[PDB]
């Protein structure tokens, strides 16, 4: 019943201020808990970064705190985040958490509600939108190359959606010029081929790209 | 600041028991956290204040603290169960939360896979545009690990390779991708492109040819 949602940018130039916003739902930030940030650099671990509390009480990392804002706005029911001076170091999956006060004598905190989770890349390089190219079939293969966008994330549907069985949406690789590709093939019955048509929906948010492109055989 | 450490890797074999360590200097004296995280998704809080469940969680989940070392303890486990786990506490003289580095669960007994291989020429469209990229994708494969190789005919090639790390399923077998990118010269001056894969000791080799 508690849901927390990350937004903001997905993307922040090196020594600017990355900014993410926080909308709690199912519960008012106003009437309890500690509400705050960890992150998650790309194959690392987990790092706490700060909370704060109705009243505008807050906490934050040591290590961040001359370079950390956290601000709450409780007519909103929402709070908020601000890193400074930021690097590719700061390049992360940002979650928001319900901070749980223990029970427990000693002060203590843990977070049992958490976001989805939202990526900022710390990068001087321009946001740049996917071209996009059908992967004709010969079941079939057919599919969708995502090719030289920046920066992550991209989504991809079939059909608008209709289409879900067998498809496999791979992991971009990162090229060595900075850029993206990524593709994404659907295993359909050969049968299907001159009396199903297949487009694969391609959206780009940083960008504002929408590719919807048909695949024919 | 205060130090959780967690060992990297622990592995079980599935129905027995896992248990997964965090140590740290009078640990017991604090209450500690558990939380479990799937590959692509946010942490669940599976354990908190050293052993008690929040709804949901089942009950071979359980946790122990005393002394200098904690211990997440998870009862015939499942291969569902494989995720990072995470200990944490607060740490009171420093008003900050800490972390452990996170244990790779790994259940044994799976099964080897070899990898599907799925590999496309480049698209008319992309020539057109005077580019060219052949696209390698490699799936369902266990254990998670595999190396590429592309050859033109016959001679091998390294130059304009990308290829992807692996990335986990959800079916607990493994997906990677590799890209070779050509002029549409190349592509038109030799018989065919080949992506071999190989997986523990196997080679599956995919080859297109200019149509």
């Amino acid at each position: 019943e508690v849901q927390l949602v990350e937004s903001g940018p997905g993307l922040v130039k090196p020594s600017d201020i990355l900014s993410l916003t926080c909308a709690v739902s199912g519960y008012s930030i106003s009437s309890n808990y500690y509400w705050g940030w960890i992150r998650q650099p790309p194959g690392k671990g987990l790092e706490w970064i700060g909370s704060i509390y109705h009243s505008g009480s807050t906490y934050y990392k040591p290590s961040l705190e001359s370079r950390l804002g956290i601000s709450v706005d409780t007519s909103k029911n929402q709070f908020s985040l601000k890193l400074s001076f930021v690097s590719a170091a700061d390049t992360a999956v940002y979650y928001c958490a319900r901070h749980v006060r223990s029970g427990y004598p000693d002060t203590a905190y843990y977070f049992d509600k958490w976001g989805q989770g939202t990526l900022v890349t710390v990068s001087s390089a321009s946001t740049k939108g996917p071209s996009v190219f059908p992967l004709a079939p010969s079941t079939a293969a057919l599919g969708c190359l995502v090719k030289d966008y920046f920066p992550e994330p991209v989504t991809v549907s079939w059909n608008s959606g209709a289409l879900t069985s067998g498809v496999h949406t791979f992991p971009a690789v990162l090229q060595s010029s900075g850029l993206y590709s990524l593709s994404s093939v659907v295993t359909v019955p050969s049968s299907s081929l001159g009396t199903q048509t297949y487009i694969c929906n391609v959206n780009h948010k940083p960008s504002n790209t929408k590719v919807d492109k048909r695949v024919e055989p | 600041s205060y130090v959780l450490t967690q060992p990297p890797s622990v592995s079980v074999a599935p129905g027995e028991t896992a248990r997964i360590s965090c140590g740290g200097n009078n640990i017991g004296t604090k209450v500690l956290h558990w939380y479990q995280q799937t590959p692509g998704q946010a942490p669940v809080l599976v354990v908190y204040d050293d052993s008690d469940r929040p709804s949901g969680i089942p009950e071979r989940f359980s946790g122990s603290n005393s002394g200098n070392t904690a211990t997440l303890t998870i009862s015939r486990v499942e291969v569902g169960d494989e995720a990072d786990y995470y200990c944490q506490v607060w740490d009171i003289s420093t008003d900050q939360a800490v972390f452990g580095g996170g244990t790779k669960l790994t259940v044994l007994g799976q099964p080897k896979a070899a990898p599907s291989v799925t590999l496309f020429p480049p698209s008319s469209e992309e020539l057109q545009a005077n580019k060219a990229t052949l696209v390698c994708l490699i799936s369902d494969f266990y254990p998670g690990a595999v190396t590429v190789a592309w050859k033109a005919d016959s001679s091998p090639v390294k130059a304009g390779v990308e290829t992807t790390t692996p990335s986990k399923q959800s079916n607990n077998k493994y997906a990677a991708s590799s890209y070779l990118s050509l002029t549409p010269e190349q592509w038109k001056s030799h018989r065919s492109y080949s992506c071999q894969v190989t997986h523990e000791g196997s080679t599956v080799e995919k080859t297109v040819a200019p149509t």
